[PDB]
């Protein structure tokens, strides 16, 4: 925090925000009220990473709060301000609760509207490209984790693949390891003498999704 | 900070460029009008997106 | 575009006073002024210069 | 053989390969409006129809924007190479056998398409290969001292990337010796790439050596 | 020659690019440089407008051997000429960090070289001094104390800089940082005045060294120095005088005018104070209003 | 650094009237309309004739 | 070579209107008719020797 | 975008004309591009 | 192809910019002419180590205006001194028109295209610096035959893909058939920096100096005079203000210049003063005697 | 060449010590600034 005030260059500014939320991945909560202060910033630059890292903070586990601070930030003017912001709402509305949201399919055809635009800006578009790229991701049944939701721990492959992904401003093909951030959403029985998959249903109350088709 | 983004934005404002005044004397059908600029010639130029 | 201009004022291009370094007055010998002298430091065989407007 | 995580990357192919939604009309809508004579935008939808793809190999992609792929130019050729990768993550039989014709050796159309080729290489068998540090290794100290060549540093961009994903989390003392060789080299793109790499394998570790270094 | 060099003008320019003929020769580690400053001159101001390097070789045999190129000079000198009227021999840089009794030797050959004494500047490029970056120099002879010959001495003048304009726009463009000084809020001047008074005890702390080191260690008494102590001594203000007494009372009376215009800000929290609470008892009434209405929507779809 | 843009140096001009509150028309000295941005930290109740 | 440079085509037509000749040490410094202290040059710094054109 | 008006004094007939233009210097202007030699009359206003 | 065609990122020092600017400034009417010595490396990273003016010429921007002599003469100077650079480029002024390249710029920007293809023209306008990179950018030429066949963006991959241009007119027109334009970045030194800012020491000096106390006096009382005047503007105010609309308030009993604000302004500043004068005289009286 | 030329005025009208209304010759009223290689103790109403 203190870095990100006292330092006035562009990169340092931009780098600490996004860093925040790795810190406090697990009290992803918090962050919406302590980077409020950085939303609003007259920096550019600082809003930039602001709309990164909360992206990042509450990519696996969701939360109301980021996701309408995060949309000041595409509607924001600063060309690459819009671009973060486009990218870092398909983190957190990824498959899991969109049953209960209309929002993912109105965040959904945001996306598609700003590709037809012609007047749009490059940028806007990359964003919405990406963003669009991520949402339907996997063949529409993968999702972001942060941490492995069985023994507690955070997982080696998504919070190191994030932070090569957070930077392609300056080199482009570093983009491509959010691969590793995907872990497929599913149960997967195994047979324990044949090993292979057996054909079983079980009941569920369940999860009408066609809120990105 | 609204205050100082403000000022800067006054100051931002400053250095874009100068603006005009013109009357409209007739209409084309290429998307374009016809403007008389008050102390300066004719001239056909595009028009803003909003109308 | 060419730009209009039209010649109002004929000058012999030698004979002008282009360089003024040791020559006199507005006007050379009206053919010479840098080919009868290097104390100048200069000489120029180019003429009906021409002045339009 | 679970604790290799073989066959625990085969249970998750399963899933990708029987439950695919592939949405045709964003793939179609992407081509239009996003060229690929603008190198900004071929980048976009590369990256985009990658992720969309994701862990799932699919040749859908490449038969869909065959007369797009003929517009790629540049470091946006580098991309849509990468991009494959992310494509045909997983499938670890038959994950060598995709990138065999975009390999160098057996390949000399372009540059970018064989240097992204080995980035695409590790993205899949990263953490499954053990044995393909080395192949990539091969080719990491022998283009060390002939790196005043343009072309060559773009094939050796690649390799670095790719040698990183693959010995993640492995840390081996050969893969970071020849990566500090490209390093100490001041390669104009490959000593970035290298750098990178270097970190990913020796993830954790936090031995002096490699931080004074 | 001239006379008349008082006060010595300094481009922003002249420090950095010093700063680069030091670093670009690689002379390093007390192995001088010598170029040459040329500007305006034959007047009080002394304007330094650009700088450049010229060959030097030294030695540490003795110390009074030494190589400076004099044809490189008259090359320069009709090269610059063209590029700016303004540009004529004003002197020589000596790159530093301190004065040598050996540029007392090579500044002859500057004296030579332009009629006018010559400015000898030291472009401080290893900043182990907190102020004096820039320190100037003219070479004047002058008769000496404790019985001595005429000598050749280097007289200090003002080192200043004012900058350019050309100067001012590249200098604050590159500035990011919030200032050594600048003196605007109150904040700036708070650090400002703690600041100047570890100034004053530094510069102090050199004198107490010198008068001990005359009467110990045998150092050549200079009178100017104690001279100017005296100066010192009879504009010390002395408690008990009229002018001293003066200020403690003129203390009560800008502290009175202090008293008043920190209650006169009471009154403009005050308002604000009143704003806010009249601004909640409006989102009260509010409040109250949708609740109220949530019931006629029900209504209506029972209606209907 | 706006209150370099107000020194010196200026052309004069002729404030004729709003068309917004913070956007203004003058004619110049120079006898050219320009539609002005006008600048905070000034009278925009005296500035109107 | 810099001269020539100039005195080479193409270039205004003017008229002189009248030539307004100081010299140095106007008052005791300068060819201006201001005060200030040195620069004592005959049009460079301290201008007097001049045409209104 | 935009176009300066001009004012056509004369056509010379080569593929060009003289226009004299609210631009104060006049203009050795071409005929060209979606214009004809004899779409056009002298003294007519055309646009540059 | 057989280069990657990307813009490079232009680091002008802080040495160099001061010289650049200079000379332009100086020489308005007019064209000045110079060249760009720096050292250029990888494939988008220029470093301008310093500039050279070349002597003024009245035929402005041309060919015709190298001067191969006066080029030489720096170059062989430079050598001697052991300070040696290469050209990576040319510079200009425009004494009164925005930033862009000629067709006749583009003809002397050629020139040193052939030397290397990363090639600079970089244009001043010294009016309209009022700050230190305003008004100023560089432009690269482009080969024509990437033009032709639309591989004209690839200069979106090595950099930051940020881009600001200024102004419509020739800049988009010889954008579109010539150049590529990047933005100028401004590098400098700690020792640079420390050099800047410091102002010797005469700049502790000021901060114990006291001054003549009847425009001390005076200042007060003109402050405190100031106050009593549009503090019946404020009594106006806030005797009213029980009307709804904020607009029509602004109007009506004033908030257009607000009276409580200028008031609380004056007020701060003058107080602040004369925290500073008792500090700074108690200081004095204690600290000399 | 590197003296540069001039513009002449006249001051149209006093308005401080500091900044002064000239009327250019060349047109347009302007307020400048003055420097200190002019008296302002010399410039008054109507001098050129």
């Amino acid at each position: 925090l203190h870095v990100a005030v006292s330092d006035s260059n562009d990169d340092v500014r931009r780098a600490a925000v996004i860093a925040l939320g790795f810190v406090l991945l697990r009290d992803y909560t918090t962050v919406p009220r302590i980077v409020q202060l950085l939303s609003k910033s007259h920096n550019a630059h600082v809003r930039c990473g602001t709309a990164f890292a909360l992206g990042i903070a509450c990519a696996g586990k969701g939360l109301q709060s980021a996701i309408d601070v995060l949309d000041p930030l595409t509607k924001d003017p600063v060309d690459f301000v819009r671009q973060a912001a486009m990218i870092a709402l398909s983190m957190i509305l990824i498959q899991q609760t969109e049953k209960l949201n209309p929002q993912v399919a109105d965040i959904n055809k945001n996306f598609l509207s700003v590709i037809t635009n012609k007047h749009q800006e490059g940028l806007a578009k990359f964003g919405a490209c990406v963003a669009q790229g991520i949402m339907n991701a996997g063949g529409r049944n993968v999702t972001i984790q942060l941490e492995n939701a069985d023994t507690g721990t955070l997982d080696t492959k998504s919070v190191v693949g994030l932070v090569m992904f957070s930077q392609f401003w300056y080199w482009f093909p570093l983009a491509h390891f959010l691969s590793l951030s995907f872990t497929p959403t599913t149960v997967i029985g195994i047979r324990g003498s044949d090993q292979a998959i057996p054909k079983f249903q079980m009941n569920c109350y369940a999860k009408e999704d066609a809120f990105s088709y | 900070n609204d205050k100082v983004r403000f000022i800067k934005d006054e100051l931002r404002l400053l250095q874009e460029p100068g603006s005009y005044v013109g009357e409209v004397i007739k209409i084309v059908s290429d998307k374009k009008v016809l403007v008389k600029v008050q102390p300066e010639g004719k001239y056909i130029v595009d028009v803003a997106k909003d109308i | 575009p060419l730009q209009v201009a039209r010649c109002t004022k004929i000058i012999k291009g030698n004979g002008e006073s282009d360089e003024t370094t040791t020559d006199n007055n507005n006007s050379g010998n009206s053919n010479s002024n840098s080919n009868q002298q290097s104390t100048d430091a200069d000489e120029d065989d180019e003429d009906a210069k021409y002045v339009i407007n | 053989n679970i604790l290799s995580g073989l066959p625990t990357c085969d249970y998750y192919n399963t899933f990708l390969l029987n439950n695919k939604n592939i949405d045709i009309g964003l793939l179609n809508k992407s081509k239009s409006s996003l060229d690929g004579k603008f190198s900004l935008f071929h980048t976009a939808v590369s990256v985009a129809n990658g992720f969309m793809h994701a862990g799932t190999t699919d040749n859908s992609f490449i038969k869909a924007n065959l007369p797009w792929l003929g517009k790629a130019q540049n470091w946006a050729k580098f991309t849509a190479t990468a991009s494959l990768g992310v494509i045909h993550k997983g499938n670890l039989l038959e994950g060598k056998k995709v990138m065999a014709p975009y390999l160098p050796g057996s390949r000399a159309s372009s540059r970018f398409i064989k240097g992204g080729s080995l980035y695409g290489l590790g993205l899949i068998y990263a953490g499954f290969g053990r044995d393909t540090t080395d192949y990539l290794k091969n080719i990491i100290v022998e283009n060390s001292g002939t790196s005043g060549d343009e072309d060559v540093d773009v094939l050796l961009h690649g390799a670095s990337l790719g040698i990183g994903l693959a010995a993640m989390g492995s840390a081996n003392i050969e893969v970071y010796e020849a990566l500090k060789e490209v390093l100490y080299n001041d390669s104009a793109t490959s000593g970035e790439a290298a750098a990178l790499g270097m970190g990913l394998c020796m993830l954790g570790t936090g031995k002096p050596e490699a931080i004074h270094d | 020659m001239s006379l008349q060099h008082e006060k010595v003008t300094i481009a922003p320019l002249v420090l950095l690019s010093a700063l680069d003929h030091y670093e670009r020769t690689q002379t390093k580690e007390n192995k001088r440089c010598v170029g040459v400053i040329l500007g305006d001159a034959n007047s009080s101001t002394i304007r330094v407008t650009n700088s450049f390097a010229l060959p030097f070789e030294e030695d540490e045999k003795n110390s009074d051997v030494w190589f400076l190129d004099h044809n490189y000079i008259e090359n320069m000198n009709e090269m610059c000429k063209k590029i700016n009227a303004k540009e004529k021999l004003i002197g020589w840089y000596h790159s530093g960090p301190k004065l040598r009794a050996s540029d007392l030797k090579i500044n002859e050959l500057f004296k030579k070289y332009t009629q006018n004494n010559p400015l000898l500047l030291i472009v401080d490029v290893k900043q182990q001094g907190v102020g004096l970056p820039t320190d100037a120099y003219v070479a004047i002879e002058q008769v000496k104390d404790d019985g001595t010959s005429t000598e050749k001495t280097f007289l200090h003048l003002p080192c200043t800089i004012e900058a350019e304009e050309a100067e001012e726009i590249g200098v604050e463009h590159l500035l990011r940082d919030v200032r050594d000084q600048a003196a605007g809020g109150l904040s700036i001047r708070l650090t400002n005045q703690l600041k100047s008074l570890k100034g004053l005890q530094s510069k102090l702390k050199d004198v107490v060294e010198y008068l001990d080191k005359v009467i110990n260690k045998e150092l050549p008494i200079n009178h100017t120095i104690l001279g100017k102590l005296q100066d010192v001594f009879n504009l010390l203000p002395n408690l008990g005088t009229p002018d001293d007494d003066e200020i403690d009372v003129e203390n009560h009376d800008r502290i009175n005018i202090s008293n008043n215009l920190q209650k006169a800000l009471t009154v403009k929290t005050n308002d604000e104070l009143m704003v806010i609470y009249i601004s909640n008892l409006v989102r009260s009434i509010i409040a109250f209003d949708d609740l109220i209405e949530n019931k006629i929507q029900n209504k209506k779809i029972q209606e209907q | 650094e706006v209150k370099r843009i107000q020194s010196v140096p200026l052309v004069i001009g002729q404030f004729l009237e709003p068309i917004d509150q913070n956007t203004g028309i003058v004619s110049s000295t120079t006898g050219m309309s320009y539609v002005v941005r006008i600048l905070s930290t000034l009278d925009r109740e005296l500035l109107k004739p | 070579e810099k001269i020539k440079n100039n005195r080479q085509l193409p270039y205004l037509v003017a008229n002189v209107v009248e030539v307004m000749d100081m010299n140095e040490i106007e008052d005791k410094e300068n060819s201006e008719s201001t005060t200030q202290g040195g620069n004592v040059n005959l049009d460079n710094t301290a201008v007097g020797k001049a045409a209104v054109v | 975008n935009p176009l300066s008006i001009g004012t056509l004094e004369e056509i010379i007939d080569d593929d060009h004309a003289i226009v004299t233009s609210p631009t104060m210097p006049d203009y050795y202007v071409s005929i060209l591009s979606f214009v004809d030699k004899e779409l056009l009359e002298p003294g007519c206003s055309v646009l540059l | 192809t057989g280069r990657d065609d990307t813009k490079e990122t232009v680091y002008i020092s802080s040495i160099a910019l001061l010289k650049m600017l200079k000379h332009g400034r100086a020489g308005v009417p007019m064209e000045v002419m110079g060249l760009m010595l720096g050292e250029f490396v990888d494939d988008y990273t220029v470093n301008v180590v310093d500039v050279f003016a070349m002597p003024q010429s009245g035929t402005g921007v041309s060919v015709e205006a190298v001067d191969d002599v006066f080029q030489a003469k720096m170059m062989d100077m430079l050598k001697q001194t052991g300070r040696d650079q290469m050209v990576v480029g040319w510079y200009h002024s425009h004494p009164g028109f925005g930033c862009w390249l000629s067709s006749v710029d583009v003809n002397t920007q050629k020139s040193f295209e052939q030397l290397n293809s990363r090639a600079v023209a970089v244009v001043v306008d010294p009016i309209q610096s009022v700050k230190g990179k305003v008004v100023i950018d560089a432009f690269r030429l482009i080969d024509t035959g990437a033009l032709i066949n639309n591989l004209e963006p690839r200069q979106t991959t090595s950099n930051t893909g940020l881009l600001n241009k200024a102004n419509i007119q020739a800049l988009i027109h010889g954008l579109n058939r010539h150049y590529y334009s990047l933005n100028i970045d401004y590098h400098k030194t700690a020792k640079e920096t420390k050099m800047l800012m410091n102002l010797h020491k005469e700049q502790w000096q000021s901060g114990l100096k006291m001054y003549d106390y009847e425009e001390k006096e005076e200042s007060n009382l003109a402050a405190t005079k100031s106050m009593v005047k549009i503090a019946e503007q404020y009594s106006k105010r806030i005797e009213e203000e029980k009307e709804l609309t904020e607009e029509e308030l602004k109007t009506r009993y004033v908030g257009r210049q607000d009276p409580k604000k200028h008031l609380s302004e004056t007020a701060d500043e003058t107080l602040e003063n004369n925290i500073v004068s008792v500090l700074t005289a108690g200081v004095n009286s204690v600290a000399i005697k | 060449l590197q003296s540069i030329g001039q513009l002449i005025g006249e001051v149209m009208k006093e308005l401080s010590e500091e900044k002064y209304i000239v009327k250019a010759s060349s047109g347009p009223r302007y307020i400048v600034g003055v420097r200190n290689s002019v008296d302002r103790s010399k410039l008054k109403k109507g001098v050129r």
